[PDB]
C-alpha cells in the first residue's frame, strides 16, 4: 500500500514469471526428448511381448512353470515398485502416485500380507522414510535418459527376493503418460499372467536348445526388467510433461498476480498523488 | 548496417532470461543468445572515447555478419579496441573509403564491401583469440 | 532375404535385409538363412557376424536371445557393442557418451534446473511480505 | 468543423492526444488557483470534457465523427483523464507494431479494439456474427501461441490446426491497399464497403479460402478480389 | 552470552526462506535453521513473568552451548519453566553466584561453569 513495496512485489513476481517460463520451455524440451526415447525403446518390448505370449502358450505344466511362472498359492508377501520424480514442481503427479501407493499398502495390509516397496527417485524414498516404513531397495539420482543398468540394481534384488520366497507377488506403480495434459498413475503386475499383448495369436512351436527351464529362467528376468525400464521411461516422460504444464499454469498465475499488483500499485499511486496535492493545497490555504 | 543490430538485440531481449541457461537450449536459440551477448558486450564503451561514424559502421558490419562468433564474449571489447587500432594504423584507406561513401543509397558497394572484408579477414588472421 | 532386426533396450541397432547370420548360440553356433526353420534360443557373451554380400561385421553381442521364424529373424541382444565402430571413442559414439552425454545430457541439466529452483525458492520469500 | 456540419456534410474531426487537452485544462485551472481534484487535475474535468466532445454528435442536418488519439498516464486506464475520455468514447482502436513487423497496413489488433455499435441491432445480425467469429478464431490463435511455440504444430489437434490456418489468412486479409499508400507500396487503392467486408469474411470462415494458400490474401479487398486476382 | 545468540539468530532471518517450503537443502543450512528455531523459540514469553538477569544468563548459556538440542521444539517452553523451577527449588546458590559475578569481565569463571553445568545435568537426569 506504500506504492514502493508494491513495486518491489511486482518486480519479484515478474522475475518469478520469467524463471517459470524458462522452466516451462526447458521442461518441454526434456519432455520431447523423453518421448523420443520412449519411442526408441518401444520396439524392444514390442518384440519381447509376443515372445512371452508364445512361451506362455507352450509352457502349461505347473511343475515345469517354475521361476517367475510359479503362481504360488497362499499369498503372504508382496513387493511393489514405485517410481517418482527426482525433484519437485512436477504438479500433482507425485501426490497421485504416492496416494496410489498408500492405498495399495492399506489394501494389502487389509489382506494380512506384508508389503515391501522399492523407490525410484528421491521423492518416493523420502516419503516412505517419513511414513516410517523404510524401503528395502532404493535407486535415486536416476538420469533423465537412464540406461537399463540403472534399474538392474532394483530389478535383480526384487527377482532374487521373489525366487527365494521372500516376496510372492511383484507389482509396479508408475505415472502413466495418457496425454500431455493428464498423467495418471497405473498399476501393473510383474508376474507374467498370460502376456495379453496379442494373447496367443501366433502359434509356432520353438526348439529350446538351452532347454525349457534354462530358457524361461533367462528370459523372464529380462522381460520383467524391460517392463520396469518401460515403466520408468514412461514415468520420466510423464514427469517432464507434468512439470511443463505446472510451469505453464504457474506463469499464468504469476502474470495474473502481476496484473492485480499493478492495479493495486496504480491505486496507491493515485491515492498518494491525491494526498500530496490535497496537503499542499491545504497548506496554501 | 544497424537494422540487423536492432533486430538481434530485440531477439536477445526477448530471450534474455536464458543467459544462465544459454548452453542448455536449442542450437538456433543458443546462436541467437550468443550473438546477442556479443552485441551487448560490443556496445560497452569507455568514457571520453567517441567512435567516428565510419568506425562504428565497420564494427557493426563485422558484428552483424558472422565474424565475432569465433571471438569469446569477454574479449569482444578488446577485439573492438585493437581492431580499431589496426584499421587506424594498418588500413587508413578503408576508413577513408567508408567515410567518403557513407551517404550512398546502397552503402555496401562492391569496393567498400571487399575492402572491409579483406581488412577484417587480415586482422582476424594476424590476431589470436 | 530375411528381415533381420537387431534390437536393444536403449534403441534399435539395425533392421536391414541379410543373406546369412552367424549366431553364437549357447550350446553351439547356428546359422540363419532366408527361410529358416523355427528356432528360439538364448545367446551367450560371444561373437555374432552378419554377411552383406560377402562383408563381415563383428557385432560382438555380449548376450541375449533370438527368435527365428520363416519370415524374419529377431535378435533381442540384451547388450550389443559393435566391434565394427572405429568412430567409437575417436568421434562421437562412446566419445559422445562421455562428453556429449553424461556431461551435459544430465549433469549440466541437473545443475541448471537446480539453479533455477534456487532462484525460484529465494524469490518466493523475497516477496513474502504480501 | 461545425460550419461544414451545418452545411449538411459529414465531417471527421481528428484530435491529437486529447490527454494534452486534459492536462492543458489542468494547468489552466491550477493557474487560476482552483482547488485540485483527485490527481491534481482540474476540478471541472468532467464539465470541460463535456463542453468539448458533446458538439461531436450526429445531428439531423449533418454529423461530426471524431477519431481522438489518447495518451494514457503511466498505463492507468483508471486514471481520471483517460477515464473521463472513455466516458465519451464510442469505439477504441489499438494499433500495434506487432501487426507492423508483419507488414499489414492497418496495424489494428482485432482482439483489443472494440466498439459499442458492434451489436446485432445496429449493424445487423450477419455483421455481428462474422465479427464474433473472427474474434473467436483470433482468440483461439492467441491462446495456441504457447502450444505452437513451446511444442510445435504437430501437437495441434484436429479442428485446431484449421483454426490457426484460418487465423493466418484472417490476419493477412485485414490488410488493405490504401489510395494514399500507392506511394509506399504502389498497389492501387481499394475501398471495401462494410457489407462487402461482412460477406468476404463470412465466406472465408464457412467455406472458400482454405484451398487457397495464405500470403495470397495480402493486400486485397473483397473476397472476390483476392479470389479472382490471386487464383490465376 | 548473547553475542553468539545474536550472531546465530542473524543467519536464521536470512535463510529461513528455504526453510519455509524446501526439504532439499544441504546439511549446513539444515543445521543453521534448526539452531535458529531453538533460539527464536526461547524468546517466546508469556505475560507478567519477568525473568531476572541470572535466569536469562543461565538459560541462554545452556541453549548457546548446545545443551538444548535434544529437547523437542514444542516442549522447550515447558523445559525452560521447569529449569527455572529447579533452580529456584533445588539450587538457588548457582543463581546467587551467577548474580554475584555477573559483572566480571570474563563471565565464564571456572567456579561459575561448575555448579551451572552440574546443575543443568542434574536437572536433565531428574526430568527426562
Amino acid at each position: 500500500p506504500s506504492s514502493r513495496e508494491i513495486k518491489r512485489r511486482i518486480r519479484s513476481v515478474k522475475n518469478v514469471a520469467q524463471i517459470t517460463r524458462a522452466m516451462e520451455m526447458v521442461s518441454a524440451s526434456k519432455m520431447r526428448r523423453a518421448q523420443r526415447n520412449v519411442l526408441a525403446t518401444r520396439p524392444y518390448a514390442d518384440r519381447m511381448r509376443e515372445v512371452m505370449a508364445n512361451l506362455t502358450a507352450r509352457v502349461v505344466g505347473a511343475a515345469r512353470r517354475g521361476t517367475l511362472l510359479e503362481k504360488r498359492e497362499t499369498v503372504k508377501s508382496v513387493a511393489l515398485l514405485v517410481v517418482t520424480p527426482d525433484r519437485g514442481l512436477c504438479g500433482s503427479l507425485v501426490a497421485n502416485v504416492l496416494r496410489r501407493a498408500g492405498r495399495f499398502i492399506t489394501e494389502q495390509r487389509a489382506m494380512g500380507r506384508t508389503v515391501d516397496v522399492y523407490t525410484f527417485g528421491r521423492k518416493g524414498r523420502d516419503f516412505f522414510l517419513r511414513t516410517g516404513f523404510a524401503p528395502a531397495g532404493e535407486a535415486t539420482r536416476l538420469g533423465d535418459a537412464p540406461k537399463l543398468e540403472a534399474i538392474l540394481g532394483v530389478a535383480i534384488s526384487a527377482i532374487n527376493g521373489f525366487q527365494s520366497g521372500k516376496y510372492d507377488e511383484l507389482y509396479i506403480i508408475y505415472s502413466e503418460f495418457i496425454n500431455t495434459l493428464v498423467q495418471r498413475p497405473a498399476i501393473k503386475q510383474l508376474l507374467p499372467v498370460e502376456s495379453p499383448d496379442i494373447s496367443t495369436t501366433t502359434n509356432v512351436d520353438y526348439t529350446y536348445e538351452p532347454g525349457e527351464e534354462e530358457v524361461l529362467n533367462s528370459i523372464l528376468p529380462r522381460y520383467v526388467e524391460t517392463q520396469i525400464y518401460q515403466a520408468v521411461l514412461e514415468s520420466i516422460a510423464s514427469e517432464h510433461s507434468a512439470r511443463m504444464v505446472a510451469m505453464r499454469n504457474a506463469t499464468n498465475n504469476a502474470k495474473d498476480l502481476v496484473r492485480d499488483l499493478t492495479l493495486s500499485f496504480n491505486k496507491a499511486r493515485q491515492a498518494a498523488i491525491t494526498k500530496e496535492v490535497s496537503e499542499i493545497a491545504s497548506g496554501a490555504a | 548496417v544497424a537494422g540487423k543490430l536492432k533486430g538481434e538485440l530485440a531477439q536477445f531481449r526477448d530471450l534474455a532470461a536464458f543467459a544462465q541457461f544459454a548452453s542448455d537450449l536449442d542450437a538456433t536459440t543458443k546462436a541467437q543468445i550468443e550473438r546477442g551477448q556479443r552485441l551487448q558486450e560490443l556496445l560497452k564503451q569507455p568514457q571520453y572515447q567517441p567512435l567516428p561514424v565510419e568506425d562504428q559502421v565497420a564494427v557493426l558490419y563485422a558484428a552483424t555478419n558472422n565474424y565475432l562468433d569465433d571471438v569469446p564474449v569477454p574479449l569482444i571489447t578488446k577485439w573492438r579496441d585493437d581492431f580499431l587500432a589496426f584499421l587506424r594504423t594498418a588500413h587508413p584507406e578503408v576508413r577513408k573509403l567508408i567515410y567518403d561513401n557513407r551517404l550512398d543509397r546502397k552503402f555496401p558497394t562492391p569496393e567498400v564491401k571487399e575492402a572491409l572484408e579483406a581488412a577484417i579477414k587480415e586482422f582476424k588472421a594476424t590476431s589470436n583469440y | 532375404p530375411i528381415h533381420l532386426e537387431i534390437v536393444t533396450a536403449e534403441r534399435v541397432i539395425l533392421s536391414d535385409d541379410v543373406d546369412m547370420i552367424s549366431a553364437p548360440t549357447k550350446d553351439g553356433r547356428v546359422g540363419i538363412l532366408p527361410r529358416h526353420a523355427p528356432l528360439m534360443t538364448i545367446l551367450e557373451p560371444g561373437e555374432l557376424d552378419i554377411i552383406k554380400n560377402g562383408e563381415r561385421t563383428p557385432f560382438a553381442v555380449s548376450g541375449g536371445f533370438m527368435e527365428v521364424l520363416p519370415h524374419r529373424v529377431t535378435i533381442l541382444a540384451d547388450t550389443v557393442e559393435r566391434a565394427d565402430e572405429i568412430d567409437e571413442a575417436r568421434a562421437e559414439q562412446a566419445r559422445a557418451e562421455a562428453e556429449a552425454r553424461r556431461r551435459e545430457a544430465q549433469s549440466e541439466r541437473d545443475m541448471a534446473l537446480a539453479e533455477a529452483k534456487l532462484r525460484k525458492e529465494m524469490v518466493r520469500l523475497r516477496v513474502a511480505q504480501l | 468543423a461545425e460550419y461544414f456540419r451545418d452545411e449538411g456534410r459529414d465531417i471527421l474531426l481528428f484530435i491529437d492526444n486529447i490527454f494534452r487537452f486534459v492536462q492543458a485544462g489542468s494547468e489552466v485551472s491550477s493557474l487560476l488557483g482552483r482547488m485540485p481534484s483527485q490527481v491534481g487535475y482540474q476540478p471541472t474535468l468532467g464539465t470541460e470534457m463535456g463542453e468539448l466532445q458533446e458538439r461531436i454528435t450526429s445531428t439531423k442536418r449533418g454529423s461530426i465523427t471524431s477519431m481522438q488519439a489518447v495518451y494514457v498516464p503511466a498505463d492507468d486506464y483508471t486514471d481520471p483523464a483517460p477515464a473521463t475520455v472513455f466516458s465519451h468514447l464510442d469505439a477504441t482502436i489499438s494499433l500495434e507494431r506487432s501487426i507492423a513487423e508483419r507488414a499489414i497496413f492497418p496495424a489494428v489488433d482485432p482482439l483489443a479494439s472494440t466498439s459499442r455499435i458492434l451489436d446485432p441491432n445496429i449493424v445487423g445480425e450477419e455483421h455481428y456474427r462474422v465479427a464474433q467469429e473472427v474474434k473467436r478464431v483470433l482468440q483461439r490463435y492467441k491462446d495456441l501461441k504457447d502450444i505452437i511455440a513451446i511444442l510445435g504444430m504437430e501437437e495441434l489437434s484436429d479442428e485446431d490446426k484449421l483454426t490457426v490456418q484460418r487465423a493466418r489468412k484472417i490476419e493477412l486479409f485485414f490488410s488493405q491497399p490504401f489510395t494514399v499508400a500507392q506511394q509506399f507500396t504502389g498497389r492501387p487503392g481499394k475501398y471495401v464497403p462494410v457489407k462487402k467486408t461482412v460477406e468476404s469474411f463470412a465466406r472465408l470462415l464457412n467455406g472458400e479460402g482454405d484451398h487457397i494458400p495464405e500470403s495470397f490474401f495480402y493486400m486485397q479487398g473483397d473476397f472476390d478480389d483476392v479470389l479472382a486476382a490471386y487464383e490465376a
